[PDB]
């Protein structure tokens, strides 16, 4: 355990082209950690984190226009992936085989997120609707309508009560999962919101936009809690630490910044990337951060606990 | 506002001491090359073609 | 045409290892648009260049703008329009070697074209799409001019 | 004769002026 | 000076040290050292902006406005930050405050003009720049004249059916740029504007000569690199153009500019590099997935790739099966675009034509799948023969 932030591992040329999304999951049976990556090279790669190194387990072929988003179930050894080809695929992480393929339609699949109970898989659409697909049924079960523009980002609250969506026109919508009712519509950003995530306690909602600012909203009262600034370009992804006090952000400025929610100050900045950093995620205990970018490299940073 | 208008002399004092080298005019200029002679010759050639000469 | 290559270079280092000759010095330049590496020996006496100088380099296959392909003999008396009129320094020499990251499995991504200007050497190292007119054992002109900016 | 369908892209020759320079002021 | 060099870390130290010293020196001449404290506080705010610590920058500018409400430059930066946040409404309000303080200030009028031009509100924007040229002290202001010239230039990017109107607009833009270049022989943007009009008039050789001179004079104008790359495409020098678009993207944009990426894709397409074109268009679509033009171009590149794989009998079964799937994607996108595509950017009849052509090719593609299966099985037989002959030896 280092009392300072630093780069621990580097996988160069992990994919043949830009890496657009990354997910970190913990296999509770073995207490072993798994990292899933999606790239423009059409492959979803599953890596096992062991002895401070990433070992390639599976190269999952099936997408045809690059993988825009990937997610890992918090309870089951199942990962989900979406592509620009608008197809959503479910993968078995133990066998490395495709479980089911959901054809969303030419414009009905974008960013992907599993429900905390892993019963449902939500995705953004071009028509401003969030489609929810049943993981077991493999069919579209219901749809939440924002009546806005293209939904670029979505996230489930870890407690399973709220579903947030960020549109290309910068508007943020928060839906009640139990009633399916639209709870709050926030002015959000004036520019596209590429990623948003709820805190582990589900009390705060963090949003990242092309305007380069990160905003923190109180989920219970829907009030703007604070605004963070420091990236020199678009903020591409944000992920909360399981400790509820820190979250990590990535930007087109090639840097990854760690922010303290209480002090609202930048705690550390990583500059190891050579190009845009499209994805960042904390491990299941918050001690390590994974990042991916257009430079085709996967970086893992060690963090003080 | 009467309290705003009373303090303009102070700001005029500050601005008299400030010096700015990059302005709306100099931001548009080349460090040393003059284009007028070369470009007007090019435009003369084009003009000759438009007039069919 | 016959312009085998052309770009804006800025001098990053003069004879880095120290000056080996008096009237000749190495220029370790890098280009700006095609991102090329360049090692060039210039007669630093007739055509003095300083560090940080920017020059337009135009390696040409011939000096006639109509591309009528010279025959390599020297004759100064000629009324034909020539590229040398708008250039300050002009050399002449053969390409004597072309070298890339060739592999048994795929062609080179990068090429280094070597040129000898009657003894003064040059090496234009870039990527394998710019250096296409270059072919070993063929005459080329260097046609460079310092930029008044 | 049906013109072979090219990439749908309007070429625009731009002349965008730079933002106004608010450089730090010398005293 | 450190700020001008980009040494923001050193600049922070020097501006803070300057403020701390002025705070100490105020005991001797409070009025003067307070004036220094204002200029240094503004510089520090600009430094925080450069460090992107915009919350502290906004806080400092508001403090300056508490003490010196006539200090116009604080309002302009607050407006600029609001503009960069994409909040153009608030930005217009901050610039209006600046004008309520100094009604003839040329930079405030220009910033408002740029807001209107950024919104493509050509009428209001033009009025804002003409308001600058009407004052005697700025009647020859080159920035305003260039802005008006650009207003006329921007009409040329629209496909205009009236050739006389197009010519009249071209001549207005060129007349303005000529006048600016007559007043200021060193003006980079007047020269580039002339080059742009010449290129639009189709005089690509002359336009090349103009842009080449502008690039010789400065390496830092992004539009000069784009204009040169466009000419290289029109002169069929695709290999050079692709390189200029890639280097332009790496040097001037901290994010992927979708218009430039589309120009790169166009050059790669004309270059026949369909695989690189596909990947480039997907990169653009990942940034702007709602843009139907990017979707159309992807569908077109997919159709071309499938057409190529299916046309050449050398293609194996894995390749042909991928081509069939890509051609069905192409047909699916063209069928969608024929219904929802942007009528102002491209003709829906084009998409309907490609949709039909995809179905026509798909019929022949299924036959090619059988052909590929046969060819692959023949290779399997040859490989088995090779293995048994190895056992014979």
């Amino acid at each position: 355990m280092t009392n300072q932030y630093g780069i621990l591992f580097k996988q160069e040329q992990a994919h043949d082209d830009a890496i657009w999304s990354v997910a970190w999951g913990t296999n509770k049976k073995e207490n072993s950690e798994t990292v899933v990556t999606g790239s423009l090279d059409d492959l979803v790669k599953v890596w096992k984190w062991r002895d401070e190194r990433l070992d390639l387990q599976w190269s999952l072929e099936g997408h045809q226009l690059g993988v825009v988003s990937v997610d890992i179930s918090h309870t089951l050894p199942i990962a989900a992936s979406s592509s620009l080809d608008a197809h959503i695929r479910l993968w078995d992480l133990e066998n490395g085989k495709q479980i089911k393929s959901i054809d969303a339609g030419p414009v009905d699949a974008w960013t992907l997120a599993f429900s905390p109970d892993s019963q449902y898989l939500a995705t953004g659409t071009h028509v401003g609707k969030v489609n929810i697909f049943g993981v077991e049924s493999g069919k579209k079960e219901y749809s939440l309508d924002t009546r806005g523009k293209f939904i670029l980002s979505i996230a489930y609250s870890p407690d399973g009560k709220y579903l947030a969506s960020g549109a290309i026109d910068g508007i943020i919508n928060i839906f009640d999962i139990a009633t399916g009712k639209l709870l709050h519509t926030l002015e959000g950003h004036a520019m596209p919101i590429r990623s948003l995530t709820f805190s582990p306690d589900s009390q705060l909602l963090v949003t990242a936009s092309d305007d380069g600012y990160i905003k923190i909203y109180d989920v219970q009262h829907a009030n703007l809690a604070g605004t963070l600034s420091g990236h020199a370009s678009w903020v591409l992804n944000v992920a909360f630490c399981p400790d509820d006090t820190h979250f990590v952000s990535s930007s087109s400025d090639k840097s990854v910044k760690v922010w303290d929610v209480g002090t609202r100050t930048c705690v550390h900045t990583f500059f190891d990337h050579q190009d845009q950093v499209w994805g960042v995620k904390y491990n299941g205990n918050g001690s390590k951060i994974v990042s991916v970018g257009d430079d085709q490299e996967i970086h893992i940073y060690d963090c003080p606990i | 506002r009467s309290f705003v208008d009373a303090e303009v002399d102070v700001t005029r004092d500050i601005v008299s001491r400030e010096r700015v080298w990059r302005t709306r005019t100099t931001i548009l200029q080349s460090t040393g090359k003059n284009f007028s002679k070369n470009i007007f010759a090019i435009l003369q050639s084009v003009k000759a073609r438009e007039e069919g000469r | 045409a016959g312009i085998l290559f052309e770009d804006i270079f800025d001098v990053k280092d003069i004879d880095p290892e120290g000056k080996k000759f008096d009237r000749v010095s190495r220029l370790h330049c890098e280009s700006e648009s095609f991102k090329m590496d360049l090692i060039l020996d210039v007669n630093i006496q007739i055509y003095p260049v300083d560090l940080g100088d920017k020059f337009r380099l135009v390696i040409a296959s011939t000096l006639y703008e109509d591309g009528t392909l010279d025959d390599g003999e020297y004759n100064p008396t000629d009324d034909r329009p020539s590229r040398a009129d708008q250039f300050e320094y002009v050399m002449y020499g053969k390409v004597y070697r072309i070298e890339g990251d060739e592999t048994s499995t795929e062609a080179a991504t990068r090429l280094s074209a070597y040129v000898s200007y009657g003894g003064l050497l040059m090496r234009l190292q870039g990527d394998a799409n710019n250096l296409h007119g270059f072919e070993v054992d063929s005459r080329v002109y260097l046609l460079m001019k310092k930029l008044a900016f | 004769l049906p013109e072979r369908s090219g990439v749908v892209c309007r070429v625009k020759y731009c002349n965008s002026l730079p933002d106004i320079p608010f450089d730090p002021k010398f005293i | 000076l450190h700020f001008r060099l980009g040494n923001l870390g050193e600049a922070k130290k020097y501006f803070l040290a300057s403020l701390d010293r002025a705070k100490a020196e105020a005991e001797h001449d409070e009025h003067y050292y307070n004036a220094i404290s204002v200029t240094t506080s503004y510089n520090l705010a600009r430094l925080y902006e450069a460090m992107c610590e915009f919350h502290e920058a906004e806080k400092l500018y508001k403090n300056i406005l508490r003490e010196h409400p006539n200090y116009v430059d604080c309002y302009l930066r607050l407006g600029a930050m609001a503009r960069d946040k994409g909040n153009f409404y608030e930005a217009s309000d901050w610039f209006k405050e600046a004008l309520q303080i100094n009604q003839d200030h040329p930079d405030a009028w220009s910033l408002i003009g740029n807001l209107h031009l950024a919104k493509q509100e050509w009428g209001p924007g033009q009025k804002k720049f003409e308001r600058i040229l009407k004052q005697p002290s700025t009647q020859s202001d080159t920035y305003s004249m260039l802005a008006l010239g650009n207003v006329w230039l921007q009409t040329l990017h629209q496909p205009t059916r009236d050739r006389e109107k197009e010519k009249r607009h071209q001549d207005r833009a060129l007349a303005i740029y000529k006048q600016v270049l007559r007043n200021d022989a060193k003006n980079l943007y007047a020269a580039n504007g002339i080059g742009a009009v010449l290129a639009h008039k189709g005089y690509f050789r002359e336009a090349r000569d103009v842009f080449a001179q502008v690039r010789e004079a400065t390496a830092d104008i992004s539009d000069v690199w784009l204009n040169l790359a466009h000419i290289y495409v029109e002169q069929k020098q695709y290999i050079s153009a692709v390189q200029m678009y890639e280097n332009c993207l790496r040097k001037f944009y901290k994010h992927q500019n979708t218009e430039v990426v589309l120009y790169l894709a166009r050059a790669l397409f004309k270059c026949g590099k369909l695989q690189e074109c596909k990947q480039t268009l997907l990169k653009a679509r990942h940034v702007a997935p709602s843009d139907t033009v990017l979707m159309f171009n992807v569908a077109l590149v997919l159709q071309r790739l499938a057409t190529s794989v299916l046309k050449d009998e050398k293609s194996n079964l894995k390749e042909v099966l991928n081509a069939v799937k890509e051609l069905e994607l192409a047909h699916r996108y063209f069928s969608y675009l024929s219904k929802v595509g942007d009528k102002m950017r491209f003709d829906l009849a084009l998409a309907a034509t490609e949709a039909r052509q995809c179905s026509d090719l798909l019929s022949q593609a299924q036959y090619h799948v059988a052909r590929a299966r046969k060819q692959d099985e023949e290779e399997r037989e040859l490989r088995a023969k090779q293995e048994q002959e190895k056992e014979l030896l």
